[PDB]
């Protein structure tokens, strides 16, 4: 079958900037076999072009497309607002169809460092034999973090989550809070707990900890 | 004028059925290849099914046995019939007229919503977020072991806004939602202000306000 | 001594289009099925009520070569029982089929470098073709309520579209040559002896 390799994963950008979406086919398609669609959160994906060129009825002309063989481009000439959303490519005529991946378009502003901040888990949550530590990086950018969890010095592995906003529709920015989950019996054995957080905006790696059992 | 509207979506244990409808009108079901494609939640689009103007049917491998696809020309209404319901048929449903070569999917469903679960529809725990004692503060709510979504988050009743960021949820490997919701407000605040967490999870008529108080 | 003209099937300089693929007659004639093989890179001969080992022993009331070219992703559509745009609306076997199909990769004489597009198949058509039907409106195809009144547009589509053969598309996308022989039993003189 055939695989589409979306280019690249998210891109940022600014209104008027001229923006070019990649899909690389695995091996070697007509033109007239690749469809593009926008897609904005909770919403049906939205058909932009057919056959690699073919502008769909009422789609802005700043959209156009072009390609074929196994390299194959969606291209916005001027970015405008609303078209701030997901790029879905697709092969046509063919079942089961392969979809790329998707490409995020999102929108550039200064580099923000995040505000770190560590919460252990309440003297209620404990009493049902359950601990949640939880990790929140406020208002940052780009979005591109990493969140480290450390008990006692080991990295932990496996038993962590995390969960990230949408852009911020007043600065731009993302926050991220991560939720560390340990029985009670587990967060009763060690005493150091800690937050490692990694962003282009800080110097060097940020860590914020506390020491159970003490306020 | 022309659209297609779905229904059937919701609710069902693994081993379940469900029929999604698909009412069509400025198209004729009957004469267009329709399909049907699924979004599971966070990822990209996977094509379903199809069946083709003369009749024959077509589906995804991971879904034969089944799915079955058919129409009602008198209705102009597509229907997949959904039997033995796995998890991982959790996804949003859309139909769409396929065009192939000559035009993509370009016409397409609102969406109807499949969740697969052994869960029990369970009414969170909400646990406070207290601000540190060690300026700009952070303090939240932590929303957990609720099924299914959605769950609502104010604070002060409505009263404070700014500064909220309510994160989305995570899907433990209990099969249980959690999520937490966050405010930075000013530290010199803290001993006066009362700051306390609105949830909401219609499902299980769970109504529960959380004061989030220092430690 | 007087063979089938086999020859001009199998080794045409043009084929047709498959949705007004092409059918030869063949009879009065003796049939050597050995000559069949042509060294081509995706060689395909299977058989069906008949053995394709034991072919040259048999005899035939008539026989028919049917021809056309495809893609390669739709070699598997030419069989009984099979559905798919090409048997549905382009051409189709019957389940009760007495015959061969042979069929290769015509990569070197049916793409070209910038494309060749003379090669058309149905994309629509409102029911399956019977078996051997052959079907060559082009009729703007109605997709809705409004009528078409023969120009294309908004659910009005014309019903055939070319292939595009590059030499660098894959192989499920490289074309591919067929030829379909029917074996006809009447209560009738055979001729075609092998």
């Amino acid at each position: 079958a055939i695989q589409l390799t979306q280019s690249p994963s998210s891109l940022s950008a600014s209104v008027g900037d001229r923006v070019t979406i990649t899909c690389r086919a695995s091996q070697g398609i007509p033109s007239s076999y690749l469809a593009w669609y926008q897609q904005k959160p909770g919403k049906a994906p939205k058909l932009l072009i057919y056959a690699a060129s073919t502008l769909q009825s009422g789609v802005p002309s700043r959209f156009s497309g072009s390609g074929s063989g196994t390299d194959f481009t969606l291209t916005i000439s001027s970015l405008q607002p609303e078209d701030f959303a997901t790029y879905y490519c697709q092969q046509l005529n063919s079942y089961p169809p392969a979809f790329g991946g998707g490409t995020k378009v999102e929108i550039k502003r200064t580099v923000a460092a995040p505000s770190v901040f560590i919460f252990p888990p309440s003297d209620e949550q404990l009493k049902s034999g359950t601990a949640s530590v939880v990790c929140l990086l406020n208002n940052f950018y780009p979005r591109e973090a990493k969140v480290q969890w450390k008990v006692d010095n080991a990295l932990q592995s496996g038993n962590s989550q995390e969960s990230v906003t949408e852009q911020d529709s007043k600065d731009s920015t993302y926050s991220l809070s991560s939720t560390l989950t340990l029985s009670k019996a587990d967060y009763e054995k060690h005493k150091v707990y800690a937050c490692e957080v990694t962003h282009q905006g800080l110097s060097s790696p940020v860590t914020k900890s506390f020491n159970r059992g003490e306020c | 004028e022309v659209q297609l509207v779905e229904s059937g979506g919701g609710l069902i244990q693994p081993g379940g059925s469900l029929r999604l409808s698909c009412a069509a009108s400025g198209i004729t079901v009957g004469w267009n290849y329709m399909s049907w494609v699924r979004q599971a939640p966070g990822k990209g689009l996977e094509w379903v099914s199809v069946i083709y103007p003369g009749g024959s049917t077509d589906y995804a491998d991971s879904v034969k046995g089944r799915f079955t696809i058919s129409r009602d020309k008198s209705k102009n209404t597509l229907y997949l019939q959904m039997n033995s319901l796995r998890a991982e048929d959790t996804a949003v449903y859309y139909c769409a007229r396929d065009l192939g070569e000559a035009g993509g999917m370009d016409v397409w469903g609102q969406g109807t919503t499949v969740t697969v679960s052994s869960a029990s529809t369970k009414g969170p725990s909400v646990f406070p977020l207290a601000p540190s004692s060690k300026g700009t503060a952070a303090l939240g709510c932590l929303v957990k072991d609720y099924f299914p979504e959605p769950v609502t988050v104010s604070w002060n009743s409505g009263a404070l806004t700014s500064g909220v960021h309510t994160f989305p949820a995570v899907l433990q490997s209990s099969g249980l939602y959690s999520l937490s919701s966050v405010v930075t407000v000013p530290s010199s605040s803290l001993g006066t202000q009362t700051y306390i967490c609105n949830v909401n999870h219609k499902p299980s008529n769970t109504k529960v306000d959380k004061k989030v108080e220092p430690k | 001594t007087n063979l089938c003209p086999f020859d001009e099937v199998f080794n045409a300089t043009r084929f047709a289009s498959v949705y007004a693929w092409n059918r030869k007659r063949i009879s009065n004639c003796v049939a050597d099925y050995s000559v069949l093989y042509n060294l081509a890179p995706f060689f395909t001969f299977k058989c069906y009520g008949v053995s394709p080992t034991k072919l040259n022993d048999l005899c035939f009331t008539n026989v028919y070569a049917d021809s056309f070219v495809i893609r390669g992703d739709e070699v598997r559509q030419i069989a009984p029982g099979q559905t798919g745009n090409i048997a549905d609306y382009n051409y189709k076997l019957p389940d009760d089929f007495t015959g061969c199909v042979i069929a290769w990769n015509s990569n070197k004489l049916d793409s070209k470098v910038s494309g060749n597009y003379n090669y058309l198949y149905r994309l629509f058509r409102k029911s399956n073709l019977k078996p051997f039907e052959r079907d060559i409106s082009t009729e703007i195809y109605q997709a809705g309520n409004k009528p078409c009144n023969g120009v294309a547009g908004f659910n009005c589509y014309f019903p055939l579209r070319s292939y595009s053969f590059r030499p660098t598309y894959g192989v499920g996308h490289q074309p591919y040559r067929v030829v379909v022989l029917s074996f006809e039993l009447l209560h009738a003189p055979a001729t075609v002896c092998g």
